[PDB]
């Protein structure tokens, strides 16, 4: 729904980036690692600024369960990714399981995702892919966020202040 | 003629859209606003021109 | 298939029921099967079509 | 497809509600139960009039 997101962001006049789950204290049993080679910064391997690619720590990826309550007057845009490895061995390598899934629920929606492991033509040196997903969380709403692997968690999700006449041009 | 020219509105009443159908909502809205501005324009212009022509 | 998950509680429920539908053409048949989680039809209905009608609030 | 259903019903001038599978005779090995607390009627726990929430028996 990229095209839909571009439309949702077209009416945003401003936003507040929030740390939602920003630190090792939000994720004591998960770490941020995985393939960073293709999202480099000034020549150094790296990861997206607003997303945390979580892998297991010390061999484990505990069932992940986190939630966010939108205790703000503004809507919050939450982005997530789901990892889709090129091979089964690359899922196991991140301590994600074969039966990994991502489940995202709010009072108004539910979506469940599973990995689709496949060899892809190589793009930007990668044979795998990450799909990106999102929702707009209404004030007072709560997202219950769960995973059994392949989760790229939100960071700098943001509050939207709406207006009009604005949009995206190239 | 002015009366006969309008097509009785046996058309869609309105439509609802989902959360992830914002582009479809906006397309529908654009279509309604477009047609509304076109018909407001045509209706008022027809009346202004016909009124000027009638008085003339 | 079911998608079991904890939801924010809405109207005192942590679960949900999704609703689905179809329009069955004359002479057509629906074969309906389940291994659980089924909420079966009752008072399904025949539609008589017309025009100028619609839904307003 | 709620929005689509609202559109399909917009052209319905009338309909006939049918019992399709209305009774214990349609469902001898299934029953109607499950959570009724949130779809109450005049204070009594209940279920939707046009749908049968089936559970095992
Ligand atoms: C991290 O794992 C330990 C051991 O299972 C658990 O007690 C602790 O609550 C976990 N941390 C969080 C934030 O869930
Ligand atoms: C940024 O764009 C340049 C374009 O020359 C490309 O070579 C580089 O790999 C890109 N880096 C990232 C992280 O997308
Ligand atoms: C109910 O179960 C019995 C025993 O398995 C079976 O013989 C009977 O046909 C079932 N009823 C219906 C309507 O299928
Ligand atoms: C019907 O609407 C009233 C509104 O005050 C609400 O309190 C009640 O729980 C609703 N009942 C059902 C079955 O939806």
């Amino acid at each position: 729904d990229y095209e839909e997101l571009r439309e949702q962001l077209s009416s945003v006049s401003s936003f507040e980036r929030f740390e939602i789950f920003p630190k090792e204290s939000s994720w004591p049993n998960h770490t941020v690692t995985g393939v960073s080679a293709s999202c480099s910064h000034n020549g150094k391997s790296s990861f997206y600024r607003n997303l945390l690619w979580l892998t297991g720590k010390n061999g484990l990826y505990p069932n992940l369960s986190k939630s966010y309550v939108n205790n703000k007057e503004k809507e919050v845009l939450v982005l997530w990714g789901v990892h889709h490895p090129p091979n089964i061995g690359n899922q196991r390598a991140l301590y994600h399981t074969e039966n990994a899934y991502v489940s995202v629920v709010s009072s108004h929606y539910s979506r469940r995702f599973t990995p689709e492991i496949a060899k892809r033509p190589k793009v930007r040196d990668q044979e795998g892919r990450i799909n990106y997903y999102w929702t707009l969380l209404e004030p007072g709403d709560t997202i219950i966020f769960e995973a059994n692997g392949n989760l790229i968690a939100p960071w700098y999700a943001f509050a939207l202040s709406r207006g009009f006449g604005s949009g995206i041009i190239t | 003629s002015v009366i006969e020219k309008m097509n009785t509105q046996f058309t869609a009443v309105g439509k609802e859209f989902n959360k992830l159908e914002r582009r479809m909502e906006n397309l529908n809205k654009k279509v309604d606003d477009g047609f509304l501005d076109i018909w407001t324009y045509n209706a008022e212009l027809l009346v202004l021109l016909e009124n000027e022509r009638t008085l003339d």
